RNA sequence: UUUCAAGUCGAUGGAAGUUUGAGGCAAUAACAGGUCUGUGAUGCCCUUAGACGUUCUGGGCCGCACGCGCGCUACACUGACGGAGCCAGCGAGUAUAAGCCUUGGCCGAGAGGUCUGGGAAAUCUUGUGAAACUCCGUCGUGCUGGGGAUAGAGCAUUGUAAUUGUUGCUCUUCAACGAGGAAUUCCUAGUAAGCGCAAGUCAUCAGCUUGCGUUGAUUACGUCCCUGCCCUUUGUACACACCG
């Protein structure tokens, strides 16, 4: 086995997605960002993206040009939970339907390539006694 | 668990095989592993070679099954 | 072809990757005693390092040993196809990777407070300590 | 297009009409000195519904096995397309029905 | 407007994409050799068609 | 064209269609040597008909066989009916009746399977259980 | 007389030919034959690395002679077997088609078969002449 | 169109079943007992059997008439036909 | 043997001598048995425009401290893998669709992708070259190469849509289980038991049923001891009939 040592380096490291830093994520294009991501989400954008996705995304970019002094850029409410994360509407808060109520998300960085209503539980956990 | 047979061949276990082996009415697998303690695959290979020197009649030819007798 | 003896060269116990390997298994299934290290993965890189399966654990020699954890350590080197790989596709860096015996708790531990910081429902169960793949509880996996 | 060779495949439910059709254009191909082929008796076809007997679902596990057998039968003639359609309306049945391919 | 929404989800490939000739049901469908039929309706309508019990 | 007679045998599904014809004694399984039986343990299931009579009934005869259907040891009982019958049916047409009912003694003797097909046949399943006479375990 | 593949037992005639086939050295082996497993429902490689490539094409050869255009689809059938699934009952799955595909393509360069008319892949003028030849120097012993 | 043998067999019946259903209630009071439906060359001859032909063959036929229209505008069938 | 009767048990012949094997149908009445969640089958009650009609979106029917039932994998060597041998039967299959069965060729470790062709079918898929099985090897009584849950990362397919992973494939993790208490089920010959395959549901998903065939036994061919039912006799203050 020899040896092992593990002294972690750093560089400032900015949060970074499968070798593509924060910086250059956001300002990808989602055709060239899906292009790196898993099977399921290269398969979906593959199947033609049909007006519901790409209307929501319209939405979210103009509610966060409804605010610029940089703080959070008001909620935009949606059904459409099978929504994949793109870098960008990360940090837009969405309102996604869990079957009753609007759920609050704030997009974080981490968050991105997930389903929209992966983070929404549509059922209260059970709790017995 | 309380097995512990032996894999590794020394010189003092091969010359005692050579020397037990011969006075055995009937040398298998399992009495190779019962009596010799050596492992089970140990003792396929010192059978295909005992039939290969002679020491052994091979009386019938099995993979599962390896029925061998005293030449002499 | 046929029985050989030694004495002396035969190692009882080895250590690999910081993990005690019983020297008396064949070397295909005693580097599967290494966590991260499977049977099918023992397989090639054994091929690859040139040392035939029919050698018991201490049997090898040293130069050997160091050969195979080198392999291990740099897997894609060695034209191990990428798929055939622990940790492809990696989160952070994008690049193939295969974790190893210490490596592994901590990437898979990693992978558990992602899932469970960005508050996901396959995340959430998993802390709970159910099933998060779709499994009915209703009536399976009622131990403790 | 004179003299062919000429196929009339045969199908229906039931055997007997299914036989006498076969038989009396045998017949008439006999006493014409038309050269016959058949009947060829092709592998019958056992078409079969197991469904459940309750409409409800309550009581013993009880199924229904309907049947409904398929015959075919292909016969080849030598004779002009004139005589052979002529034969059909001979021996014409409700039962069975019949198709001419060349 | 309302007519795009209107019965607007596909009913192709489905359970509700096909129906009984006789009750237009949706459960217990019978499609073998096209019959298209319930299996309740298939019982009461059996004999008509052609099938009998023989075995 | 020669003296030929053509038969078979069956077991199961399986059934051996035996060209028993006349000649130098060749006897072959799909085109094989009955030498090269696959299932070893069951090679003296065909070597029954050839020992039991003497090999010398076959100098003038040459049998070529086509087994298909059944599995693998239903079409070992297949093939060697086809050839016991074979060896009978020719006798009957080529030789005298009186060597014919010699072979078919020593035959029946021995196995009555030699020369009758066995009858036995798959029951069919009924419903409420998974075999034909085995039912779901019943729970109260 | 002569002797022909037929003749000859089935399991130790592919041992044979496969020992020619290896010595010979003329086979072109694909690269990944010491990485891939036979069949998706198998669950390790063939545990003669050397010597598995030889054997497979030696007995693909054979199965090739006794029938008429067999495909390459046909070929995964046949040395498919039942997989092992976990808890649900075992099922029959096919074997790989690149190793199969690679075989036949492999066997059709160095001169034992051909692709056949309407489908599949007959043996060739000379795939008759060298086959039977092998059965000769198998029975002398 | 291009129906198998199996599938015409079948779609035979099943027409059959629907067409002697429909008789059955809209000549329910004219005691209607059954059909026979006898395919020929160029035609597709059709024998009901009822208690009471006047029924169905009233007011010069009319309701044949306007009874077998009916069937041609349902399965697609010529006028003639 | 027998009341020499109905019959029964043995042989011989026979393809078949258990009703030849197996099923389908199946009497006189009856149950508050189950279904109005099969019906454009229904009486009545409720609702009928802020619908309890119908449609659209999303969730749920899977939700998990627990008790119970039908089952599938297994606990190993009469075995696991790795090569090799290589045999069935019952069936199904499409068009200007809304897309069927799909060989053969070519890519791909696989899963899978692509190009042509055949088949509305004893023709082509298909000999469905199925699995158990057999041979030769590795393993060697070890929670081991038995077992494959749980989980991480990745690759494809179906589908508008896969997140609460549809399913498949690749690597890795490798858990209880070391033959199971009280109890209790099914079964007598090609039967039981294994072992797979097809059809139904089905865009996808079979640990499910309905069938089919491969390999193929142990043990009775008897009894009323337990259990259920039938008959006869008997008691009854029951007859809406002991839920009296
Ligand atoms: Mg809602
Ligand atoms: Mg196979
Ligand atoms: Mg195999
Ligand atoms: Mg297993
Ligand atoms: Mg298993
Ligand atoms: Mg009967
Ligand atoms: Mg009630
Ligand atoms: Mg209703
Ligand atoms: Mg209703
Ligand atoms: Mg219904
Ligand atoms: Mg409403
Ligand atoms: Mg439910
Ligand atoms: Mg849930
Ligand atoms: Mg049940
Ligand atoms: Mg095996
Ligand atoms: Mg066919
Ligand atoms: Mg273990
Ligand atoms: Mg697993
Ligand atoms: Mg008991
Ligand atoms: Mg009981
Ligand atoms: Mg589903
Ligand atoms: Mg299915
Ligand atoms: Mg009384
Ligand atoms: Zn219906």
């Amino acid at each position: 086995m020899v040896d092992a040592t593990a002294p972690k380096k750093r560089t400032f490291k900015q949060f970074s997605f499968k070798g593509v830093d924060l910086k250059d994520l956001v300002e990808m294009p989602t055709e060239e960002f899906t292009k790196l991501c898993g099977a399921r989400v290269r398969r979906r954008f593959s199947r033609g993206l049909d007006s519901k996705p790409m209307g929501l995304i319209k939405k979210l970019r103009a509610a966060r040009a409804a605010t610029e002094p940089n703080e959070r850029p008001a909620v935009v409410k949606t059904h459409l939970r099978n929504m994949i994360v793109v870098p960008e509407m990360i940090g837009s808060v969405v309102g996604v339907y869990n079957g009753k109520v609007f759920n609050t998300v704030e997009i974080k960085p981490e968050m991105v390539g997930h389903y929209l209503g992966e983070f929404s539980i549509t059922y209260t956990p059970v709790r017995h006694g | 668990d309380k097995a512990q047979h032996i894999v590794i061949l020394d010189q003092e276990k091969y010359d005692r095989i050579l020397k037990d082996v011969p006075t055995y009415k009937y040398v298998s697998v399992s009495v190779l592993v019962d009596r010799l303690k050596i492992g089970g695959s140990l003792a396929r290979v010192a059978l295909r070679q005992l039939e290969e020197d002679g020491i052994i009649t091979p009386v019938l030819k099995h993979s599962k099954q390896a029925i061998y007798t005293r030449a002499q | 072809p046929l029985v050989v003896q030694e004495q002396g060269s035969f190692q009882h116990i080895l250590r690999l990757l910081n993990t005690n390997i019983d020297g008396r298994i064949k070397i295909m299934y005693a580097l599967t005693k290494i966590r991260g290290v499977g049977r099918r993965y023992a397989n090639l890189v054994c091929k690859k390092a040139d040392v035939e399966l029919t050698k018991r654990a201490g049997e090898l020699t040293q130069e050997e040993l160091e050969r195979i954890v080198t392999i291990m350590q740099n897997p894609t080197n060695y034209k191990i196809p990428a798929w055939f790989l622990n940790r492809q596709k990696d989160q952070v860096d994008g690049k193939d990777y295969h974790v190893l015996a210490n490596n592994l708790e901590s990437k898979l531990r990693d992978d558990l407070e992602r899932l469970k910081k960005i508050r996901s429902h396959r995340g959430i169960r998993h802390f709970w300590g159910l099933k998060v793949r779709g499994q009915h509880t209703k009536t399976t996996s009622r131990g403790r | 297009q004179q003299i062919h060779k000429i196929r009339i495949t045969l199908t229906s439910t039931k055997v007997k009409q299914l036989e006498n059709v076969s038989a009396n254009i045998i017949r008439n191909a006999a006493q014409y000195n038309i050269v016959k082929k058949g009947p060829v008796r092709m592998p019958t076809k056992v078409l079969k519904i197991t469904t459940r007997k309750t409409p409800n679902g309550e009581g013993s596990k009880t199924w229904d096995a309907y049947e409904m057998r398929i015959h075919k039968r292909v016969i080849d003639l030598q004779a002009p397309a004139s005589t052979v359609k002529r034969i059909t309306q001979i021996t014409i049945e409700p039962g069975v029905d019949v198709e001419v391919t060349i | 407007a309302h007519e795009n929404v209107w019965f607007s989800h596909p009913r192709n490939f489905g359970k509700g994409s096909r129906q009984c000739r006789h009750c237009s049901s949706h459960s217990g469908l019978i499609r073998k050799y096209g019959l298209d039929l319930c299996r309740q309706c298939f019982r009461e309508k059996a004999a008509d068609i052609g099938f009998n019990k023989y075995r | 064209s020669t003296q030929s007679v053509q038969t078979f045998g069956k077991k199961k599904t399986a059934t051996a269609v035996a060209h028993v014809k006349a000649g130098k004694g060749l006897i072959k399984i799909n085109g094989s040597p009955i030498t090269l039986v696959q299932p070893e343990i069951l090679r003296f299931k065909v070597y029954e008909p050839l020992t039991l009579v003497g090999l010398d009934k076959f100098q003038g005869i040459d049998i070529r066989v086509k087994v298909t259907g059944g599995g693998h040891v239903s079409q070992v009982y297949a093939i060697r009916q086809a050839i016991a019958k074979g060896l009978v049916a020719y006798h009957q047409k080529y030789v005298d009746e009186a060597s014919k009912n010699e072979l078919k003694k020593i035959f029946a003797s021995y196995d009555k399977t030699l020369l009758v097909a066995d009858s036995r046949r798959m029951e069919p399943k009924k419903f409420g259980g998974r075999g034909a006479r085995a039912r779901f375990q019943k729970s109260y | 007389p002569g002797v022909s593949v037929r003749d000859v037992p089935a399991q130790d005639f592919i041992n044979a030919y496969a020992q020619f086939l290896q010595r010979q050295g003329k086979l072109e082996v694909p690269g990944y034959v010491d990485i891939v497993k036979t069949s998706a429902g198998n669950d390790l490689p063939p545990q003669e690395a050397e010597t598995w490539f030889y054997k497979r094409a030696a007995s693909i050869a054979r199965h090739i002679y006794l029938r008429k255009q067999v495909g390459v689809g046909a070929l995964n059938k046949l040395y498919g077997g039942a997989k092992n699934r976990g808890f649900r009952p075992h099922k029959h799955v096919d074997a790989s088609g690149s190793i199969n595909r690679k075989c036949v393509q492999a066997l059709q360069k160095i001169g034992v078969l051909e692709i056949s008319p309407k489908g599949g892949r007959r043996i060739s003028e000379n795939g008759q002449r060298d086959l039977d030849r092998i059965a000769a120097q198998t029975l002398e012993e | 169109a291009i129906l198998s043998k199996k599938k015409k067999l079948v779609a035979d019946g099943v027409f059959y079943a629907e067409l002697n259903e429909f008789f059955t209630r809209e000549l329910a009071e004219q005691g209607y007992a059954g059909v026979e439906v006898r395919k020929t060359p160029s035609k597709l001859e059709v024998i009901v059997k009822a208690s009471n032909t006047q029924g169905v063959l009233g007011e010069q036929g009319r309701r044949i008439h306007e009874l077998t229209s009916l069937i041609v505008k349902r399965f697609k069938l010529s006028p003639e036909g």
